[PDB]
This record gives structure tokens, sequence and C-alpha cells, in this order.
């Protein structure tokens, strides 16, 4: 809460001048991203919090309740970190710390594991990538 | 003889080019609309 | 994202697009119509043989 | 930079055919057609 900016996100240091009758920075889509603490004359960057996709990969009800998530874009380690009570949205983070992870270039997938040959394609994953339900 | 028809201008792939330019051309519309006030007081929704 | 395009950083106004119905899933049922139907167009030409 | 300006929810899913994979498709049209 800088002089009424109310907002949300990570803060950090930045390089960029401000002439000293400026005191906001902003973008292209003219949202402020840039301000400068009112008690020290450092210069401070925005950047919003993590945020992302999760897909569910299932087999029928019936054939099974079994499932694998992704989690859509992100680099494998980033959500291990984001382990904790009152820390992400959904509520399941026992699953995170599930099966074997395989990094795919749509994000890594959880609770499936990786063989090296071939079948047909069964559910799209993306980027080469095919999961299925087999002994 | 046509490898080089193909690399001889910049028109030459411009049915593929606009196909990607009006895919991001409208992207970039769709930031900078936000900027916009539609009568409010200001664009800004935490000011508000 | 519907919810984050709108309402971005904002507690109250999340709340508030919640009564505007079912304006945010049809809008994911109509893209993802679209990212579905795009593998299809490269299935049926290339995959012929 | 504009690509990272996207933080307000606007992303780009890849495709589910690799570019590498439709290169050996191309490639089989080739050698089926002149053998
Ligand atoms: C349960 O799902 C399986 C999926 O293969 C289907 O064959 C079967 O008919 C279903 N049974 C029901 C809906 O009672
Ligand atoms: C994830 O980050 C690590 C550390 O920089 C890097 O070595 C790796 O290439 C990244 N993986 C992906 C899939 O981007
Ligand atoms: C494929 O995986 C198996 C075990 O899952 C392993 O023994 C084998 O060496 C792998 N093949 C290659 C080419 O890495």
């Amino acid at each position: 809460n800088f002089n009424g900016l109310k907002g949300t996100g990570v803060l950090t240091e930045s390089n960029k001048k401000f002439l000293p009758f400026q005191q906001f920075g902003r973008d292209i889509a003219d949202t402020t991203d840039a301000v400068r603490d009112p008690q020290t004359l450092e210069i401070l960057d925005i950047t919003p919090c993590s945020f992302g996709g999760v897909s569910v990969i299932t087999p029928g009800t019936n054939t099974s309740n079994q499932v694998a998530v992704l989690y859509q874009g992100v680099n494998c380690t980033e959500v291990p970190v984001a382990i904790h009570a009152d820390q992400l949205t959904p509520t399941w983070r026992v699953y995170s710390t599930g099966s074997n992870v395989f990094q795919t270039r749509a994000g890594c997938l959880i609770g499936a594991e990786y063989v090296n040959n071939s079948y047909e394609c069964d559910i799209p994953i993306g980027a080469g990538i095919c999961a299925s339900y087999q002994t | 003889k046509i490898q080089d028809s193909l690399s001889s201008t910049a028109s030459a792939l411009g049915k593929l080019q606009d196909v990607v330019n009006h895919n991001a051309q409208a992207l970039n519309t769709l930031v900078k609309q936000l900027s916009s006030k539609f009568g409010a007081i200001s664009s800004v929704l935490n000011d508000i | 994202d519907c919810t984050m395009y709108i309402c971005g950083d904002s507690t109250e106004c999340s709340n508030l697009l919640l009564q505007y119905g079912s304006f945010c899933t049809q809008l994911k049922r109509a893209l993802t119509g679209i990212a579905v139907e795009q593998d299809k167009n490269t299935q049926e030409v290339f995959a012929q043989v | 930079l504009i690509c990272a300006q996207k933080f307000k929810g606007l992303t780009v899913l890849p495709p589910l055919l690799t570019d590498e994979m439709i290169a050996q498709y191309t490639s089989a049209l080739l050698a089926g057609t002149i053998t």
C-alpha cells in the first residue's frame, strides 16, 4: 500500500532511473508496474505472483478412479516450493508430492510414469506426448 | 530456379504471413483495450 | 483467463463477477473448440499414409 | 518482450504435432511417390 496504491505482488530491485518529478512507472496496458519507496529513494519493480492452469488426465470413471494432473507451462521446480497451507488455490497439494514427475514442453505432469517404447495416441498431452491407461 | 524465387522477395510467403500477424495484432488490441474508462471515473479498478 | 483479465488482483471484483452466471465458462468452451479443431486440420493433411 | 506483457491471462498452447514429426510425414510422402 504505497501512498494509496493498493495492489498485490512481489517487490524486487530495479535499475531503471526515475527523474526527480516522477514517482510511478507504467506500461502499454497502462497499469502501474514500478514505484518509488516513499521513505528511501530506491526504485522497486512490481510483478504479480505465479499463476497458471491445471488439467486432469482421467480414464473412464467406471474403468478406474485414478488420475494424472498437468501444470501448464511451468518449470517443474516452481510448484514444489509453493506447497504450504493457505498458499495454493487448489487445496489438494498432496498430489504434487505424488508419483515421479516427467517434464514436457507443456509443463511437467505428475502421477504418470514415462515408458520409452511407442504406442498409438490415446489421450493427447501436447508436443508429441500421449497418455494412456495400461498394465 | 525455384529456390532463388522463394527467397527473392519478401512477398513470396505473404499468405502464411498475415495468418500469424492477424493472430498477434488481434491480441495487442485486447491488451490495450483495458486502459479505457467506458465512462467511469478511472480505468484502474482498485482506486475506484 | 476470464476471471483475471477482467478483475485482476482485486478481491472485491471477482465476487461480483459470479453474479453474471455462465459467461466465463462459455468462452472456455468456445475456445477449446477452436483449439481441438486445429489439431484435426494438421492430422487430415499430412497423415494420409 | 510483448509476449511477457501477457500477465492478464492470455496464453498460447503448443500444438500436438511437433515440427520434427511433421517433417517425417512429408519425408514418407516424398519417398513413396518416387519409388
Ligand atoms: C462404464 O464405463 C465403461 C467405459 O468403457 C462403459 O463401457 C460401460 O458401459 C459403463 N457402464 C455404465 C455406464 O453402467
Ligand atoms: C527449469 O529451470 C532450470 C534452472 O534454470 C533449467 O536448467 C531448466 O532448463 C528449466 N526447464 C525447463 C523445462 O524450462
Ligand atoms: C527405456 O527404459 C527402460 C526402463 O524403463 C531402460 O531399461 C532402457 O534402457 C530405456 N531405453 C533407453 C534407450 O534409454
